[PDB]
């Protein structure tokens, strides 16, 4: 702020963080899982 | 490995402690039948040859 006559030591104090995570838009999963599965027992 | 158990019929853990044990067997006689001084027990064949 630097404009009082009072200031504070450093913008963590004029800072507040936040403790959430946010994410983009992703690519879509389609051929990933929609053929059947066929389960084995041997090489 | 992991994926050898699965990848085969049938199990292969008791070939594998006999061949353990049988390993140290083999190795036991014939180290007491001609094993030399270095790092092995002396054979009889080698003491009976420094004698």
């Amino acid at each position: 702020n630097q404009s009082s006559s009072v200031e504070v030591s450093s913008e963590s104090y004029e800072t507040i963080f936040s403790q959430r995570i946010i994410r983009d838009l992703q690519k879509e999963l389609v051929v990933g899982a929609l053929f059947e599965e066929l389960p084995m027992s041997s090489k | 490995t992991d994926e050898t158990e699965e990848d085969a019929i049938f199990s292969l853990l008791p070939l594998l402690r006999k061949r353990l044990i049988e390993a140290h067997a083999v190795s036991i006689e014939e180290a007491f039948m001609t094993g030399d001084g270095s790092g092995k027990p002396k054979g009889l064949l080698t003491l009976a040859s420094e004698d």
